[PDB]
């Protein structure tokens, strides 16, 4: 109850942080997705820019 | 689409502007040349206008 001795469980805390950063890491943000579709648009308008060179 | 038209663009534009060349120096030869034909017949005109 009011325990004493505390030698346990604080060693068996740090392994658990050893688990949930190894799941919780491979995770998906929606947000990242938004962000591919701008440079895709960029690049290709910059490589008709280079066919418009290819013109002018 | 757009740029392979794009391609074909310049190639119609090319040989209709580099034979334009060709034939707007080609007008500037035969006026010089007519009007030195003509030319020739006026100042000849002057002596067939004057001793009368």
């Amino acid at each position: 109850d009011t325990s004493t001795w505390f030698i346990t469980i604080t060693s068996m805390i740090m392994t658990l942080f050893i688990l949930f950063q190894l799941k919780i890491s491979n995770y998906s943000y929606p947000a990242s997705p938004e962000s591919i579709e701008l440079k895709t648009q960029k690049h290709s308008t910059p490589w008709e820019m280079k066919w418009t060179k290819i013109y002018l | 689409i757009d740029l392979e038209k794009s391609q074909q663009a310049l190639v119609q534009k090319r040989h209709y502007l580099f034979d334009v060349q060709r034939n707007n120096i080609a007008m500037a030869l035969e006026v010089t040349y007519r009007e030195r034909l003509h030319r020739v017949y006026k100042e000849i005109k002057n002596r067939l206008d004057y001793h009368i």
